[PDB]
RNA sequence: UACCCACACAUGGGAUCAAUAGGAUACCAUAACGAUGAAGGUCGUAAUAGAAUACGAAAGUAUUUACCUAAUUAAUAUAUUAAUGUAUUGAUAACCCUUUGAACUUAAGCAUAUCAUUAAAAGGAGGAAAAGAAACUAACUAGGAUUUCU
RNA sequence: GAGGCAGUAACAAUAUAUGUAUAGAUAUAGACUAGGGUUUUCAAUUUAUUGAAGUGAAUCGGUGUUAUAUAAAA
């Protein structure tokens, strides 16, 4: 049958983790992520308008860009050992 | 199923740790006097999707 | 903290007791408690024990569509009767607690009478069921509040 | 507690013996947590002592590197000691290179300089 | 308008967010108190922030007139407790009262943790402001 | 390979403490073995070399384990008799 | 006893009114990424720790920065003598320059036409970009590189 | 958010005067893989809630070779 009698036969799993995005959308036979398209260098364009909200620039941790913005507003504190050395460069 | 890879075990250990009620030493504080956890799950109701 | 609808003229010699949101069906405890008012407290505990051992019946008056006839309901000039178990055990626990406060305040047990008996509805507790062709229907239950006051005779 | 001033006093060889003796102190404290009682602020002061001690060591090796590469051009020194601004600025050409001009232009403007004059 | 932004604004909600989410030295200066007249002759400024253990006197409110020493300071609530004052609870009246430090004037100081160094630094900076004007 | 290096790996970095369970106490007396808790990233060869540096007693074989709570435990056999009772007494267990 | 009406007192539910560390629109300034390892992810660190939040074995308050990731003991090219040095690769969701390019719809039907030098898609840079010093406009008593407004 | 129909349809209901036992009744049972992930064991309070403990490999699986320019837990 098509209904209740055939849902017992579903015990095979096809998608696994991806290395780059972290979602469970990496096909193990086609060898390609269905969300980020992993083995290619460039990332995939998302499917809808709401999909650009979910992982944009700024919902993360921003380990580096938090620093770069902070030197724009306030000046950078310098190391005095490094400051004396750069004046001795030719 | 007693035959796991490395990634499946490391993800499964972390998912066991996060299913816990609030400890009793924190509940005596004024902040958490009546507050309780809402993100608990049951092992028979909802599945974890780890594969 | 349900308030009573009883108007107390004398603060002494009036004993109150209360259970809030008891896990008994509402339509069955209403049927048992309709004939407890204007009775002695000793006659009530003897009467409710006969309902558990099926020797006296309860006359169904308000919610009575589909009840079997019996001969034990001739004492009330009626023709319908039933013997609910779990509703009678919940009312028996209330009447024992009134008897204990009377001996603590030193009152006389025989002189007491039942004066104010009312019950009312309570908020629900929801449930679930799974029917044919994959549809889901509610399966909830309905508790009640129980309020009883006792007064000495003159 | 320990001050950051006392670590700057000592020698390089004397700095290393402290880090091991501080690391031995954390071992006996952690065993006390399992088999006994531990005061509610005792481990945290011991962990922050080693973080202050390692930071003086990283500064003392760095001043040795500056004396070795003191007077050289920029392509001789390692890339970590180079000054960093951003990637788009390192590829920009200098102020001296941008203002150089052809001999037909700078010879002409030297003959007719600027004049300061008054109202109309 | 994140937290502790210290703005020049006239809206009701923008100014009140700076009162709740202030931190640092800005939280200290909200809890200041008025000087006595004889203390004003010694130094010359108007007010100064409040520390623990100096003798104060209430000048307004239902507790008017009483004088006591400071027992606690609560930075998260902008409240203090003064000796000799009682407040009713559901069991007793032994609870000390909680007051805002804008209703109190202090009479005698308390010199701890370099307190004399700070007071003499303000008295130097005040008179230089007067010499700029003339 | 870098200019300024990290310091050397010291045996206080690998061993954390000594387990004090009921199953660990049976392994001390009847079989002269020590039950330690180590860090997760180190292998079998470096664990056995560290134990003979700390307590000064030779260790022969080490069986490791990763339990369900995320730790890593080691079962360290000792060569000479009476070592494990002496070590656990001086360490305070 | 049940059915109906009137009055007084108690249950059930969250409408009305008042407040508010939240949003919406317009204007002004800025227009700072990445092989010196970015954006994003996985796992760990609290004296008694779950969610949230901050942080990397120096880990729950001026340096360090675990493992994947353009992810690189490489690839396409240049210079010196198989080795060494130099330059490019990834992110964008507004404005700018090229390539490719529809149909729904209107014509009261429809096939040239319109929607349209548009939407989607691809390539390339900057705080702006593109354009710019007549192998022009005019028929007057003649004007004078580009851009923007009426 | 809460009614009528309505406590109506539809489902569950072994014996002993003293018992950690004497009897009755229904159902074949046990191991590897795919899937599940602490349900395991014990203690305390009433198929629940909280807290501890528990998985040890030179010879048992993977990591190795290939199926005529990415393939095997038989
Ligand atoms: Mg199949
Ligand atoms: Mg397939
Ligand atoms: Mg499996
Ligand atoms: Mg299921
Ligand atoms: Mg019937
Ligand atoms: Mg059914
Ligand atoms: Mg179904
Ligand atoms: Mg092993
Ligand atoms: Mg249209
Ligand atoms: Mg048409
Ligand atoms: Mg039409
Ligand atoms: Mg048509
Ligand atoms: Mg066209
Ligand atoms: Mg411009
Ligand atoms: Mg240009
Ligand atoms: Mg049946
Ligand atoms: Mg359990
Ligand atoms: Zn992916």
């Amino acid at each position: 049958s098509k209904g209740t009698a055939s849902f017992g036969k579903k015990n095979k799993r096809n998608h696994t983790l991806c290395k780059r995005c972290g979602k469970m959308s990496y096909h193990k036979q086609l060898r390609k992520c269905a969300s980020c398209a992993y083995p290619q260098p460039k990332m995939r364009t998302p499917g809808s308008i709401k999909a650009r909200r979910r992982n944009a620039l700024g919902t993360g941790r921003m380990r580096h860009l938090k620093k770069v913005i902070h030197e724009h507003v306030h000046g950078k504190k310098v190391n005095p050992i490094l400051a004396a050395f750069w004046k001795t460069i030719k | 199923g007693s035959r796991k890879t490395e990634i499946i075990k490391t993800r499964l250990v972390r998912a066991r740790r996060s299913n816990r009620a609030i400890p009793a030493w924190k509940s005596e504080l004024p902040e958490f006097k009546d507050k309780y956890n809402m993100k608990r799950r049951h092992w028979r109701a909802k599945k974890l999707k780890i594969y | 903290a349900i308030n009573f609808a009883y108007d107390v003229v004398d603060p002494t010699k009036v004993i109150k007791s209360q259970i809030d949101s008891a896990r008994v069906s509402f339509k069955k405890t209403r049927e048992t408690a309709n004939t407890l008012r204007k009775r002695s407290l000793l006659n009530a505990i003897s009467y409710l024990n006969n309902v558990v051992v099926k020797k006296e019946c309860v006359p169904m008056r308000r919610y009575a569509r589909g009840c079997g006839h019996t001969r034990q309901a001739r004492a009330f000039n009626q023709r319908k009767g039933r013997w609910p178990k779990k509703s009678a055990l919940a009312l028996l626990q209330v009447l024992e607690n009134i008897k204990e406060q009377a001996v603590e305040k030193g009152l006389e047990v025989e002189k007491l009478d039942l004066d104010h008996v009312q019950i009312c509805r309570a908020p629900k507790v929801f449930g679930r069921i799974f029917r044919a062709h994959g549809r889901v229907n509610p399966f909830n239950k309905s508790p009640c509040h129980i309020l009883v006051a006792a007064k000495v005779r003159d | 507690k320990m001050d950051c001033q006392s670590f700057r006093e000592k020698n390089i060889s004397e700095l290393e013996e402290e880090i091991i003796n501080l690391k031995n102190d954390l071992l006996q404290l952690r065993q006390k947590k399992v088999s006994s009682t531990v005061e509610p602020d005792e481990i945290k002061t011991a962990r922050k002592n080693i973080a202050k001690a390692l930071r003086v060591r990283h500064e003392k090796l760095l001043e040795e590197q500056c004396k070795k590469y003191e007077n050289m051009p920029l392509n001789k020194i390692p890339k970590e000691l180079r000054p960093k601004k951003t990637r788009a600025e390192r590829r920009k050409l200098t102020k001296k290179q941008a203002n150089r001009k052809v001999p037909k232009v700078w010879r002409r403007e030297l003959k007719n300089p600027k004049i300061y004059f008054a109202y109309t | 308008m994140l937290a502790g932004r210290k703005t020049k604004s006239s809206l009701r909600k923008k100014q009140r967010k700076a009162l709740f989410t202030a931190v640092g030295k800005d939280r200290l200066k909200r809890m200041s108190s008025h000087l006595s007249e004889e203390l004003r002759s010694q130094y010359g400024f108007r007010s100064f922030p409040v520390a623990v253990g100096d003798i104060v006197k209430v000048h307004s409110g239902p507790y008017k007139g009483k004088e006591g020493q400071i027992l606690e300071v609560f930075l998260k609530d902008y409240r203090i407790t003064v000796e000799g004052c009682l407040e009713e609870n559901e069991e007793k009246e032994n609870v000390p009262a909680k007051l805002h430090p804008c209703n109190v004037t202090f009479v005698k100081f308390n010199m701890d943790n370099g307190r004399e160094k700070q007071l003499e630094e303000k008295k130097i900076a005040r008179v230089q402001h007067i010499e700029r004007e003339q | 390979k870098r200019i300024i290096p990290k310091p050397d790996i010291v045996p206080q970095d690998i061993i954390k403490n000594i387990h004090t369970s009921e199953k660990a106490m049976r392994n001390v007396e009847m079989h002269n073995t020590l039950v330690l808790i180590v860090d997760k990233k180190f292998n079998k060869r470096q664990i056995r070399n560290a134990v003979t540096k700390l307590y000064g007693c030779p260790c022969i074989k080490v069986n490791t384990l990763i339990d369900f709570k995320g730790r890593k435990k080691a079962y360290a056999k000792l060569k000479n008799d009476g070592d494990a009772i002496k070590i656990a007494g001086q360490s305070g267990a």
